[PDB]
């Protein structure tokens, strides 16, 4: 049984890859804190 | 490959270009054998100089690429290029498939031979003869038999009767074969005749198979005379066995038909 | 065969498998694969199974190794479907035709092989093998997108 | 030792009575000084067939070239002129509009794509540019080649190119100044616009173009498919009620 | 010769034989039920 | 070893770029296309959007003279023959096993 090929070398909620995309730093801080300082 | 250089129109050119082909063609036939147009047209001349050793070479490369009748055909057409029928396997696979085409078209035409047959090659009948020819050699006078037998061809089995093994047995073996093995009554009644000459014509006459041969095939003429002549050698015996051998293995009208040629 | 290949084809596949294996390790493959085309062209006319898969199979790594066309051959011989595999060669047949199909400008045909060879693999302690097939696979389906 | 070569080899032979010459190398060719001679030679007459602009002639050479540079015999590690040979061969069968051994002759180099040999990063940025729409950079760049003429090739690529945009912007348009095709298309103002729009027909002047298209044949027929639909559903049936 | 020859004509004609005779069999299991 | 079929890909890029922006958008100009691709240069992207428009990546048409781009909206695919298809190709599978 088996041939070993020598001669080459739920458990998380759901899986979608919308959530691994984000890179920003938390809405709290990055986007609010962000543009909530009084640049207008 | 090498074989852009075909292009050029030195003669010279192209015997090297078809002799490094003929040298590499057994590592690249895949790569090559997409491109057997040219060599086709190089072979297809006439007064190209080495047209045989093309065709040879185009042969040997339809016969690499798993094609049979290609490569037969254009074996067939260079012609002394195969005089070798020993050494290589591809020879023997040749061979092989020569043999088979041979058979076919005979047993085409073995309804009828007389009409109006197409003209079967002579190369492959030439090749067929030296196949036997070679087989009759190594003492392997059965198999050549048997191989003539279902040829459709009477006189290779007829020249292998007459070989090292004992003519009755081999006549015996023959018989069985024929009453046995074949099937179609055409071909039965002329195997019963040819083995009917070699039959009068052994060393001892033994009607006990003249017998056989004449209720296979009805003569009762020549069953009648067959005993009449057995009557007049002055052995008694003989011809009395040979009527009580007859008398139990015919028809009626097979008896009426030979009392009238007998008794009158 | 007698008795002569019939009880040593898996033999002498082994056998070919071996030696191929030592003259990767430490040899030459010209010479190797000179004589798996040889002994191919010996078989593949007595019979066509059991025998035309693992030579194939060697061929067309060999060719692998280097930078040939590697397609001319595959494309003519009528045996890469033995249609009785045991589920081993096709897995190796399958990845060296999608590798192909990939590196020759061609990318609809080669998702399903190289699926079937993914999904063909032993399902238990096969690490290296699924490890290249699938990061090809991901490659390749990005390449579709 | 049996050269005869070394007599018009630096002087140039424009077309003169050289074949005889080649023919003559070619018999003498039919211990590897006599193969480095031969390489040598044929990459010469590979380099002069582009002058001479012969298709069969520089194929066989350009093979021969090939067949020489590719041993991996113990042999000269490498010459002067074999990568301009490989960049002008991948200009050619990139110029017959020819891409899949196009890229399986990319991957006999291994590595020189990018590290090195701006021989071979100038044709592979061509062809980067060439498969998506990008146009200006390959005009641009056909005049700044650091290799040698390749004007034998870039001519070619120029007729294309510029036929094929003539295809495009044939699609998606039915108003345009006339000043905006001599911007789009090099050709500036030589009176060749006018012939130019004789060859793609056009259809008005008044500095303006127009184009009309339908595509509506494919909708609003049911008839097509009422066949093929039956077609399939014949073949359901047939395959679901059959004893296997 | 013509040893390998009749040889080789047998062997493919054993294997077919061989083949067939596991159809059969189903369909006679089939036919029994 | 996939360094060779691993560069030949931006092309990818921007054809989801541009088809991307052509759902979220109806009427762009071209300068904030080539600032949103960063393309580094405007005038390659008309060619660019022409070259997608062409072979039916997206169907919108763009203004030379004005400049913005008009997306063509056409949407009722429950009414295309496609699902028909969609569901032929599963069903033959199920049939099949």
């Amino acid at each position: 049984m088996s041939e070993k090929k020598q001669p080459v070398d739920e458990d998380n909620w759901d899986d979608d890859n919308v959530e691994d995309d984000f890179s920003n730093q938390l809405r709290a801080e990055l986007e609010k804190h962000g543009y909530k300082m009084e640049t207008s | 490959g090498i074989i852009s250089l075909l292009d050029e129109d030195e003669p010279q050119l192209k015997e090297f270009a078809l002799h490094k082909l003929n040298a590499v063609v057994n590592d690249f036939w895949a790569e090559i054998s997409e491109s057997v147009d040219k060599i086709e047209v190089l072979y297809e001349d006439e007064g190209f100089r080495s047209r045989q050793f093309a065709a040879l070479v185009a042969s040997k490369v339809f016969y690499h690429l798993g094609a049979f009748e290609e490569s037969l055909n254009y074996a067939l057409g260079a012609g002394d290029l195969f005089n070798v029928n020993d050494n290589s396997e591809y020879v023997e696979t040749i061979i092989a498939k020569c043999i088979d085409h041979y058979t076919k078209q005979c047993v085409e035409n073995a309804d009828l031979p007389e009409g109006e047959k197409k003209p079967i090659d002579q190369r492959l009948e030439g090749i067929v003869n030296k196949m036997f020819q070679r087989c009759l050699d190594d003492h392997k006078y059965k198999q050549a038999i048997g191989i003539a037998l279902e040829t459709r061809r009477l006189d290779v089995f007829e020249k292998t009767i007459l070989e090292s093994n004992d003519v009755p047995g081999m006549l015996a073996y023959s018989l069985k074969l024929c009453m046995s093995l074949m099937q179609n009554k055409q071909f039965r009644n002329k195997v019963l005749r040819v083995l009917v000459k070699i039959y009068m014509n052994l060393e001892k006459p033994d009607f006990i198979n003249v017998c056989q041969c004449l209720i296979f095939l009805d003569d009762p003429q020549a069953v009648s005379d067959i005993l009449e002549k057995l009557v007049k050698e002055d052995n008694l015996l003989m011809a009395y066995q040979i009527c009580f051998d007859l008398y139990e293995s015919a028809s009626q009208q097979f008896l009426s038909s030979v009392i009238q040629n007998l008794r009158t | 065969s007698t008795q002569n290949r019939r009880a040593l084809d898996l033999v002498a596949a082994k056998c070919y498998y071996y030696h191929a294996r030592v003259y990767e390790f430490l040899d030459k493959l010209d010479v190797v694969r000179s004589f798996l085309h040889a002994r191919l062209r010996t078989a593949t006319l007595r019979h066509d199974a059991d025998g035309q898969a693992t030579l194939l199979n060697l061929l067309l790594r060999n060719y692998l190794h280097y930078s040939l066309y590697d397609q001319a051959e595959k494309l003519v011989s009528k045996s890469v479907f033995p249609e009785q595999a045991n589920n081993n060669e096709w897995a190796r047949y399958l990845y060296y035709t999608g590798r192909i199909k990939a590196i020759q400008l061609e990318y609809s045909e080669a998702r399903r092989t190289m699926t079937n060879a993914l999904r063909k693999a032993p399902q238990h302690t096969a690490v290296g093998f699924k490890q290249t097939v699938h990061k090809l696979l991901i490659v390749v389906e990005l390449l579709l997108g | 030792m049996y050269e005869q070569l070394k007599g018009e080899w630096n002087r140039k032979s424009p077309n003169l009575s050289k074949c005889g010459e080649e023919l003559g190398r070619l018999k003498l060719v039919l211990t590897k000084q006599q193969l480095i001679l031969a390489r040598d030679i044929l990459e010469i007459g590979a380099q002069w067939s582009i002058l001479r602009k012969d298709i069969p002639s520089f194929e066989r050479y350009m093979a021969q070239l090939k067949c020489y540079y590719f041993d991996y015999k113990e042999q000269l590690p490498e010459s002067a002129y074999m990568h301009q040979l490989l960049g002008l061969n991948l200009l050619f069968l990139l110029s017959q509009n020819r891409v899949a051994e196009f890229h399986t002759e990319l991957e006999r180099l291994p590595a020189k794509d990018i590290q090195t040999n701006v021989y071979i990063k100038h044709p592979v940025s061509l062809e980067q540019y060439l498969m998506e729409g990008s146009y200006n950079k390959v005009f641009l760049a056909k005049g700044n080649i650091p290799a040698e003429s390749y004007t034998f090739f870039i001519d070619i690529l120029l007729d294309t190119i510029r036929d094929e945009i003539a295809g495009c912007i044939e699609k998606a348009y039915e108003k345009i100044l006339f000043t905006e095709a001599t911007r789009i298309l090099f050709f500036n103002t030589p009176k060749k616009m006018t012939d130019y729009a004789k060859k793609r027909g056009w259809v008005l002047g008044p500095n303006n173009y127009y184009s009309f298209a339908s595509q509506q044949q494919k909708p609003e027929d049911t008839t097509i498919p009422s066949t093929e639909l039956a077609k399939q559903v014949i073949e359901y049936a047939r395959q679901l009620e059959m004893i296997v | 010769g013509l040893r390998q020859y009749y040889l080789s004509k047998i062997e493919e004609l054993q294997l077919i034989v061989n083949d067939k005779s596991q159809n059969l069999r189903r369909l006679q299991a089939q036919r029994n039920e | 070893g996939t360094y060779t079929l691993i560069i030949r890909l931006r092309h990818n890029v921007i054809k989801t770029g541009v088809r991307m922006i052509s759902l979220s958008y109806s009427r762009i100009s071209l300068a904030d296309i080539a600032q949103k691709l960063q393309l580094d240069s405007p005038e390659d992207a008309e060619f660019i959007v022409a070259k997608a428009i062409r072979d039916g990546v997206i169907e919108a048409s763009i203004n030379h003279e004005k400049g913005y781009v008009q997306s063509k909206e056409m949407i009722d695919i429950y009414s295309t023959r496609e699902p028909q298809l969609a569901f032929h190709q599963r069903i033959s599978f199920c049939l099949d096993i």
